[PDB]
This record gives structure tokens, C-alpha cells and sequence, in this order.
């Protein structure tokens, strides 16, 4: 499992 | 630029349904036509905004690695020479991607950071340009690689600082940014005990937060933060 | 072309990275510079070529068909009017696939047809003249319609009959031209009868002569005749 | 199901 980062705020 | 004669709800529009068609290259460039228009972007379209350009620069990202490991399996001894090929594939693979994060960056700078003046649009998009500093620095190599890492750390913390005084730490931004930024620590600035401490506290404030929420907030806030508990359960 | 400095070599090298990376219009692009080196291709040099414009036209066939859902609806009585942006995108997207489609076409016209002696080298670019053809039909409207149909027809005719003097029934390149040519019969052509027969007729012969073939073969053919029965359960 | 179509000889 690849650790996550997000581009949307919500 | 060749949206320059498009209006700016049409160029929305087609952001919309480019996303529908999985279009991604055709959303970031309809969005990249409506940030030109120059006036201020609302919640939504920034939104449209980061999902456009975070889907282009993925996909570069992805082929980057996969080149990238190739690459470094042909540099191990035993490796049969192969020419220059695979360096070349990767870095015109990595010149694309740099060129993506260039006209991200370039939006934020002309004029969207210094426009926004509310706490969820400037967090927003200084969020973003630690985001895109952060893609330049996972392909940098060479003499700029300390300033694009302290970029994208100095964008990352005056979004901190801003979300901090001004956001709930149960608001969506915060807990996105500081997930993000703690990824940046853990795999850029090689500060896992920082990534996990940032981690850790930002879920740990966010749970104390929840009983304040609407359900829909509790669940677009608990989502977040099952992705900081994911990351801390890969760290630890 | 932008690929004319590059040597046939790294082209094909070059495909087969981007193929490994996901990244398939740029392998559209080395395959067409390798062809337009102007050498015969091999085997596996055909594959990727159809390879990487199979994913390139995909991508742009399902953006296509979620636009024209999108236009029907909003073409519907009691939808309101939402201006020329369905319409417009819709047709952006169908002028890209159709320039896709007539670049395929193009090469094959300019000179792999021409060239290509072998049944199977022949009949796998008749095959795909069929399918570019095929694809242009599923956009077309206009006085030319008819003729594009018979143009699909008309390929894939003659790759039908090289196939049937030339190969055996399981060969995998005659068993997916069958697949594709009912297909065409079903959904372009408005003869599903003629695309169940084929479909059908092609399973039954095939089946017939897998006792002839090595393990290796004998996965290769069977999966292509699950495809075949897999289009008979849908339309039966 | 959407019907199948191939655009590989193998
Ligand atoms: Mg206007
Ligand atoms: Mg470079
Ligand atoms: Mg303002
Ligand atoms: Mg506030
Ligand atoms: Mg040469
Ligand atoms: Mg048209
Ligand atoms: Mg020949
Ligand atoms: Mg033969």
C-alpha cells in the first residue's frame, strides 16, 4: 500500500 | 493562449465534462483558460482546478517511477549495456512532468496566491505549491535540489500557519495539508519522526473536534483522517 | 516527422518502455516513426503497433460515448438549455479520434498494405484497416457514412478471405478478425444474424482443430473462442 | 457486459 496524499479539499 | 476566446462559465462547463470523460489533459487546460480570465476562483473550481492538474502530473509520476526503476536496474552490475535510450525516455518523461508543475506553479504565483485572501482559498493554494514544489523535488538531482525541497517546506508551512489560526482541526484543507506536508517530511526531508509527530497530532486534534460536526462534515472529515491513520499504520 | 532523427532500433525500444509505463500515445508515436522508417514490420512489431493505437483510440471512443449520452439527454424534452458546450466538446473530441483513425489509416495506405506478402502479416493489417474504418463509423452521420461502413466491410472482407485459404481455424489472428468482423456485422452493419453465424461458425471450427495444437497454442486459441461465446451469450 | 473486440493477433 502506497501512503496517500490528497489534491482535493474535500 | 488558445482558450484566450473561450468565456470563463464555458470553459467551466467543459471542465466539468471533460472530468465526466476522463479527459484529465482537456480539464487542466480548460481550467488553466479560466484561471487566465483573472478573477478569483471559487470553492468548486478550485477544486476542478486541483483534480485537473493532480490527474496530469499522476500519470507523469507513474511513468517517471517506472522508468526511473528501470533505469537504475540497467545501472547494476551484470546489467547488459542497452545504450541511452532508457535515460532519454526518462528524462523527456521528466521534463514533461517538470513542465506540468512549472505552469501549476505559475498560476499560483500569476496571481492566484496573492489574490486569496480567505483562509480556505490562501491555505488552498499554498497547499498546491508545496504539492507541485514537492513533485519537482521527487525528480531533482542537481544543483536547485535543497530550494525546491525548501520551497515547497516553506509553502507547506505558511499554509500551516495560516490553517492553524484560522481552520477548525477538523476543516478538510487542514487535515489534506497536513497529511501532505507530513508525507513531504517522511519522504523528501527525510524527518519520519517529523512526519509521524505532524501525523499523529493532526488526527489526534481532528477526533477531539468531530462532536461539533454535521454528519456530512463527519464524514468528509473522517475520511482524512483514516488516510493519516493509514500512513501512520505504514510508518510504524 | 519529429521521430526522423531517432534510429528504427531506439523506436521500437522506446515503445516497448512507454508500453511498461502506461504512457500510450507516446508509444503511438515511436511505433509510427518506426513505421515510417519505411521497413517491413515483424510480429511482434505489429503488435505494438496495434497495440498502442488500440489504447490511444480507446481512451477517445469512451470520452466520445460519454459526451454523445450527455448530448442525447440534454436533447430530451423538458432538459434545459444549457448552450453550444456539449455539442462543441463532443465534436473536439470526435475531430481528435477521427485524425487518430485516418493517421492508422494512413499508415497502412502509405505503405504496409502494399508491402505485407505473408498471410499473417496481410491479414493483420486488412484486420486493422477494418477496425480504424470500423471506429470512424461509430462517429459518422454525414453523406459519407455509407461509404465508410463499406469500407470496414470491404477490409475485413478480404482479411476474411485470405484467412480462411491460408490459416488454420484456431490461428489467433484469423479467430479475432472473426470476432471483430461480427462485431461490425452486430452493432455497425445492423446484420445481427450475420454476426451470430459468424461468431458461431468461427467457435465451432476452431473447436474442431484445437486437437492439433501444442498447450501453449491451445491457450492462445481458447481464449480468443471465449471472446466468441462470450459475445454469444450477450446476443442470444 | 460490453461485447469484445481485439486489437492483438496474440
Ligand atoms: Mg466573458
Ligand atoms: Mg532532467
Ligand atoms: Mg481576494
Ligand atoms: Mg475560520
Ligand atoms: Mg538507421
Ligand atoms: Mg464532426
Ligand atoms: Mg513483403
Ligand atoms: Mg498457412
Amino acid at each position: 500500500g502506497r501512503r496517500a496524499t490528497v489534491p482535493w479539499s474535500h | 493562449g488558445a482558450m484566450g476566446s473561450m468565456e470563463r462559465a464555458s470553459l467551466i462547463q467543459k471542465a466539468k465534462l471533460a472530468e465526466q470523460a476522463e479527459r484529465y489533459e482537456d480539464m487542466a487546460a480548460f481550467m488553466k483558460g479560466a484561471v487566465e480570465k483573472g478573477e478569483e476562483l471559487s470553492c468548486e473550481e478550485r477544486n476542478l482546478l486541483s483534480v485537473a492538474y493532480k490527474n496530469v502530473v499522476g500519470g507523469q509520476r507513474a511513468a517517471w517511477r517506472v522508468l526511473s526503476s528501470i533505469e537504475q536496474k540497467s545501472n547494476e552490475e551484470g546489467s547488459e549495456e542497452k545504450g541511452p535510450e532508457v535515460r532519454e525516455y526518462r528524462e523527456k518523461v521528466e521534463t514533461e512532468l517538470q513542465g506540468v508543475c512549472d505552469t501549476v506553479l505559475g498560476l499560483l504565483d500569476s496571481h492566484l496566491i496573492k489574490e486569496a485572501g480567505d483562509a480556505e482559498s490562501r491555505v488552498f493554494y499554498l497547499k498546491m505549491k508545496g504539492d507541485y514544489y514537492r513533485y519537482l523535488a521527487e525528480v531533482a538531482t542537481g544543483d536547485d535540489k535543497k530550494r525546491i525541497i525548501d520551497s515547497a517546506r516553506s509553502a507547506y508551512q505558511e499554509a500551516m500557519d495560516i490553517s492553524k489560526k484560522e481552520m477548525p482541526p477538523t476543516n478538510p484543507i487542514r487535515l489534506g495539508l497536513a497529511l501532505n506536508f507530513s508525507v513531504f517530511h517522511y519522504e523528501i526531508a527525510n524527518s519520519p519522526e517529523e512526519a509521524i509527530s505532524l501525523a499523529k497530532t493532526t488526527f489526534d486534534e481532528a477526533m477531539a473536534d468531530l462532536h461539533t460536526l454535521s454528519e456530512d462534515s463527519y464524514k468528509d472529515s473522517t475520511l482524512i483522517m483514516q488516510l493519516l491513520r493509514d500512513n501512520l499504520t505504514l510508518w510504524t
